[PDB]
């Protein structure tokens, strides 16, 4: 109800979605009433939108002779209010200014769907930032989605790369419940049990479980103990900080080894407190390099001179605990007025999806470059045959993009519009004496895995066979020895002439 | 686009009250400062009044301070300035102006203007 937009003029104009509030709380989620301003996921993706467009204008390799204008407007993490705003997008499209055509974002998974149910119908393109649900692929489902970020099937990949690359060929295997969980921990069950991996046993439990549910866990964890030592846990970060509350509670630190996943990258708010148990985790970070140029132009902001934000000024005042006086945001009940010396450099902190955020945008950007150049070939500038823009040749075009990134890496959409992925591999290592940090193992790139090796752990079901391997009604990876007869020689691992004898090798 | 209207101007004896009225049409009114201004024939215009887009939070011109007081209703989309103990250097017409962005009063950058009404203050 009663909301501003965030806009800047152009010949083609791209909607975009932040969440610049909280989601609202449940007695005001009906009158969808937000909370607080936020600054990473909200403001500096604002101003970034705003400035990433300022420069791919000034680029004259890119869209030359075409402006690229914006319309973003709030979703507050929520789907009711992201559904608003994406009416609100459409509105002008139904009673046939400048038709918005194509959307960034939003953030969650589940309300970059909802999002998508309604910007398909209309055939307006959406590449998102930081939505990683496997659903997303479904290309029936969701045709015109796109997102430059891996979703969480390159996460199991990666793990099932990094139980290969140490023989760790029987694990155990904790996923959170929920989407992300029990999808990442399929993909993983399927990538690893077609390399030769086997699972002890699979769990599931929720973050908000009690101290009783994880104490049931670690101790069923436990029953394996002398063969399976590494634990797969596709787990936001609350569940392994409740495992290591768990191994706290118990006294069992350092009789396992967790692999997370990206939902415990190196996120600090898992392993502080209880950093002894969590010693030897390693985990997967998806790599994203700070921009400096956001950096450079973001820290330069003043309210008195951000003419385009209109939520600058209450983040400002929020940031600083500050009443702006005689501003026209001026807000009461702060207890002291801004000083003139207050800069966004003190404590900055940059987004942490900030390069996803940008080549999203470069994505759109260069997806109506090559469509400009396929429609209007001999013209620099909007031909006839983009007024109006066909969304369809659109989206067409945007599954052929490919450019090199804001980081070097170059971005690219596959069959489904899904992009590769480059995770860091994470050691929580003790650095010294009472210092625990993580620290950057390895590589992981589009199924390349590279570690910076010697930094062991067995986990294994069963040793290897002198001369058969024999499977009772287990798993593939608990077997035992049995010797053959005299006269039989080993075919293969699992099976075992007349003139002949066996050779000295048995082969 | 934000529409503004004045109205309750009008011929006024000296030492009397008047009070304009501004509706504003669209629902963003509650994101807008607002800001009254006068002009008057051979003269340049000025700033005489201005409230933020949360109210409760004034600012006045030295030649009506004491004298004319903002406020606005925004439940009614409605911004208010009474004038008390109107003077004949006083007649000019009233315009009325929202500003989204800007520095310290009077330094906003208005994005709507009104039509304006007429105060005329007879001795
Ligand atoms: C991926 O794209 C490149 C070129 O796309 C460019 O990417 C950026 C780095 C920037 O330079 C933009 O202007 C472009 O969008 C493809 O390289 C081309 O390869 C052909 C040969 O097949 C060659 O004739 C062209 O000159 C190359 N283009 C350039 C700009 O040098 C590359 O083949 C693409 N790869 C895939 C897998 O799609
Ligand atoms: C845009 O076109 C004009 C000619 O109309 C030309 O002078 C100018 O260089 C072009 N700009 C770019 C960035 O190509």
């Amino acid at each position: 109800e009663r909301r501003v937009v965030a806009h800047m003029p152009g010949d083609i104009i791209i909607g975009a979605l932040f969440s610049v509030h909280h989601q609202p709380t449940v007695d005001k989620v009906h009158e969808r009433k937000c909370g607080a301003v936020r600054e990473q996921y909200g403001i500096q993706r604002v101003e970034a939108m705003l400035h990433t467009l300022e420069r791919i204008n000034s680029d004259p390799t890119l869209l030359p002779n075409i402006t690229l204008g914006c319309e973003i407007r709030d979703s507050c993490w929520h789907s009711a209010v992201a559904l608003e705003q994406s009416i609100e997008f459409i509105r002008d499209s139904l009673i046939s200014k400048k038709p918005i055509v194509g959307v960034i974002g939003p953030g969650s998974s589940s309300v970059a769907i909802q999002v998508q149910n309604l910007l398909q119908l209309f055939n307006i393109p959406q590449i998102a930032y930081s939505a990683t649900s496997m659903d997303l692929s479904d290309k029936t489902l969701f045709k015109y989605f796109m997102r430059v970020v891996p979703s969480d099937a390159q996460q199991a990949r990666a793990m099932v790369d990094i139980v290969k690359r140490y023989n760790w060929t029987y694990v155990s295997a904790v996923h959170t419940e929920g989407n992300y969980g029990e999808s990442g921990m399929e993909a993983f069950k399927d990538m690893s049990a077609k390399e030769g991996i086997c699972i002890a046993h699979s769990y599931k439990i929720y973050s908000n479980a009690g101290e009783q549910s994880f104490d049931k866990l670690l101790k069923k964890l436990t029953s394996h103990l002398p063969k399976a030592r590494v634990v797969a846990c596709f787990c936001e970060g609350m569940t392994v900080r409740g495992l290591l509350m768990a191994m706290r509670r118990l006294g069992l630190a350092g009789e396992f080894l967790l692999l997370g996943s990206d939902g415990w990258a190196d996120r600090y708010d898992v392993t502080d407190g209880y950093q002894r148990e969590a010693v030897g985790g390693i985990t997967i970070k998806l790599q994203s390099p700070d921009v400096k140029w956001f950096d450079d132009y973001y820290l330069k902001l003043r309210p008195e001179t951000n003419h385009r934000n209109p939520w600058f000024q209450e983040f400002w005042q929020h940031r600083f605990q500050c009443r702006l006086e005689g501003f026209p945001q001026e807000n009461s009940k702060y207890n002291k007025t801004c000083n003139s010396s207050l800069t966004l450099k003190t404590h900055h902190v940059q987004d942490s999806k900030m390069g996803f955020v940008i080549n999203a945008i470069y994505s759109m950007a260069y997806g109506l470059h090559n469509m400009q150049m396929s429609l209007c070939p001999g013209y620099a500038g909007l031909c006839d045959a983009m007024k109006p823009i066909d969304g369809r040749k659109l989206l067409e075009s945007l599954m052929k993009t490919n450019f090199t990134g804001v980081s070097g890496d170059t971005i690219l959409f596959d069959e489904n519009g899904d992009s590769p992925g480059r995770y860091e591999i994470m050691n929580f290592k003790e650095m010294g004496k009472d210092y625990f940090d993580y620290i950057n193992v390895g590589s992981w790139d589009n199924g390349e895995l590279k570690m910076d090796d010697d930094e062991i752990i067995r986990s294994v079901c069963s040793e290897p066979c002198e001369k058969k391997v024999i499977r009772k009604g287990e798993v593939s990876c608990c077997w035992t020895c049995t010797p053959c007869k005299e006269n039989e020689y080993v075919f293969d691992e699992y099976t075992c002439q007349l003139g002949s004898w066996p050779t000295d090798d048995l082969t | 686009q934000v529409q503004l209207v004045e109205s309750g101007g009008g011929l006024v004896q000296a030492g009397g009250s008047l009070r304009l009225s501004c509706a504003a049409s669209g629902r963003t009114f509650t994101s807008y400062a607002m800001g009254w201004f006068r002009q008057a024939p051979g003269k340049e215009r000025e700033s005489v009044a201005a409230i933020s887009s949360s109210g409760g939070s004034t600012h006045y011109a030295d030649s009506v301070k004491g004298r004319f007081t903002i406020s606005r209703d925004n439940s009614k989309n409605t911004v208010y300035l009474q004038m008390n103990s109107l003077k004949p250097e006083d007649t000019a017409v009233y315009y009325c102006a929202a500003a989204m962005y800007g520095s310290r009063w009077p330094d906003w950058e208005y994005d709507y203007w009104g039509q304006g009404t007429q105060v005329t203050v007879s001795s």
